[PDB]
């Protein structure tokens, strides 16, 4: 029973780690987009 | 200027959404980290 539980836990864990890496990459892309948007906004504010 | 003001209002709304979205993402990341720590503790207990 403990071996089966451990295998299921490892499967959930490896899958969870892959999900965390994907979420981190998406967050980094979002942050870069936000920084570009902020620079564009500052330029627009100065022109306004 | 009126067009710029409409664009500026849209930009402010987008920034608030990004900021609120970023806080939600950070909360999700913290929950994921807590889940990962619990899973790692469970794996160590399982190995012992």
């Amino acid at each position: 029973t403990i071996n089966q539980m451990e295998i299921s836990l490892k499967e959930e864990e490896i899958q969870l780690n892959e999900a965390t890496e994907k979420t981190n990459q998406l967050l980094a892309n979002l942050d870069k987009e936000s920084k570009k948007a902020n620079q564009k906004g500052e330029e627009v504010a100065a022109t306004n | 200027l009126e067009k710029a003001r409409e664009d500026l209002a849209q930009i402010q709304a987008y920034i608030k959404n990004l900021k609120d979205v970023y806080t939600k993402q950070m909360e999700e990341k913290n929950e994921l980290e807590m889940k990962a720590a619990k899973t790692k503790k469970k794996i160590n207990t399982a190995r012992t």
